[PDB]
């Protein structure tokens, strides 16, 4: 199908605990495959995922040096939105950054992401247009008139139509036998007696990949989308994640119910009810 | 591959 | 403006006593990204506790996986200890085997 590339960026300062802090991490799809941490002994870019192994030694020294370059100019943007919004020094702060590529199963473009953030509020984004701003105030206008001035706008443009579909493609290729791989949840409907007046039907979702799923429960056919307890959903650690929806019926109602399981990996869609 | 490294806010 | 971290606790694999499994310890869903994730075992802080790279989800709040091996047994208990600037103190999560 569809998959995705993107690139994570978090700068934190920490005033009297030394200088800023820089992690990046790289994704396909939900599967990390690259990370970077300045606080490291030796700050490197590292493998996390098998098929990245096999890129050569300048791959890996130009992506070192692109986030040591990175470490350098978020501790300068960090002073820089501190300025902007009158913060005092003794305060820590956070820039982060999402940018990448989505991609059809052509391979072909599907559109582009740059999005920045400070203390976790939309700061800056490029528009889908991949050709203008939105500045989120009156501190954000700087950055976009700096940007402006240094054609940002056309060099992620570049990047986003060029390289960063390139190497999606060459991942995909790469890493076949798992990022073109979906595997399909595990289902079961588990029981539990509230009282005597009710009970929790629990539709339980485990060892899929990739983390999008839905799970729904209904009622004679109709979604309890308001009734229905939603967890979030959770890594395994091996790769997969886990779900599970819950609701909370009548005794004696529970053929009523039935649990409705969509997932790439499925060949068809499954629909589950208790079976005691 | 990472983007290049780009400008300062 | 600060986020308290969501908080789940689960075994890897459906827990089997005396199988060798993972505990799980998933937080998410906070902000600043400085947190303090420890796991233990009859309330003893577990030693050599692995975790995931910082990263974030759409909505910019952080989320981190810390895990273990282990071995679930009956007497056991097993447990999260979460602290984050928007707690008090810190929050104990318990496994609820199967939950
Ligand atoms: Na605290």
């Amino acid at each position: 199908g569809s998959h995705s590339m993107r690139y994570f960026y978090t700068a934190m300062s920490r005033p009297g605990r030394g200088e800023p802090r820089f992690i990046a991490v790289g994704y396909v799809d939900d599967t990390q495959f690259v990370r970077f941490d300045s606080d490291a002994a030796s700050p490197r870019m590292a493998p996390r995922a098998p098929w990245i192994e096999q890129e050569g030694p300048e791959y890996w020294d130009r992506n070192t040096q692109i986030s040591k370059t990175n470490t350098q100019t978020y501790r300068e943007s960090l002073r820089n939105l501190r300025g902007y919004y009158n913060q005092s020094e003794a305060g820590s702060h956070i820039i982060q950054r999402m940018y990448g590529c989505d991609v059809g199963p052509d391979g072909r473009l599907l559109r582009g992401y740059d999005q920045s953030a400070y203390d976790g509020k939309d700061y800056i984004a490029l528009n889908e247009d991949l050709s203008s701003w939105t500045a989120a105030d009156t501190a954000a206008q700087i950055t976009q008139r700096k940007w402006e001035a240094a054609r940002e706008a056309e060099q992620l443009r570049a990047y986003l139509e060029g390289l960063c579909v390139e190497w999606l493609r060459r991942y995909l290729e790469n890493g076949k036998e798992t990022l073109q791989r979906a595997d399909p949840p595990k289902t079961h409907v588990t029981h539990h007696p509230i009282s005597d007046h009710e009970a929790t039907l629990r539709c339980w979702a485990l060892g899929f990949y990739p983390a999008e799923i839905t799970l729904t429960w209904q009622r004679d056919g109709e979604d309890q989308t308001q009734d229905t307890e939603l967890v979030e959903t959770r890594p395994a650690g091996d790769r997969t994640f886990q779900k599970w929806a819950a609701v909370v019926v009548p005794s004696g109602e529970e053929q009523r119910y039935t649990c409705h399981v969509q997932h790439e990996g499925l060949p068809k869609p499954l629909t589950l009810r208790w079976e005691p | 591959h990472l983007a290049s490294s780009g400008h300062s806010l | 403006i600060q986020r308290t971290p969501k908080i789940q606790v689960y075994s890897r694999h459906p827990a089997e006593n005396g199988k060798s499994n993972f505990l799980n310890c998933y937080v998410s869903g906070f902000h600043p990204s400085d947190i303090e994730v420890d796991l233990l075992k009859n309330g003893e802080r577990i030693e050599k506790v692995e975790h995931s790279d910082l990263s974030f989800s759409k909505d910019w709040s952080f989320y981190l996986l810390y895990y273990t091996e282990f071995t679930p047994t009956e007497k056991d208990e097993y447990a999260c200890r979460v602290n984050h600037v928007t707690l008090s103190q810190p929050k104990i999560v318990k496994w609820d085997r199967d939950m």
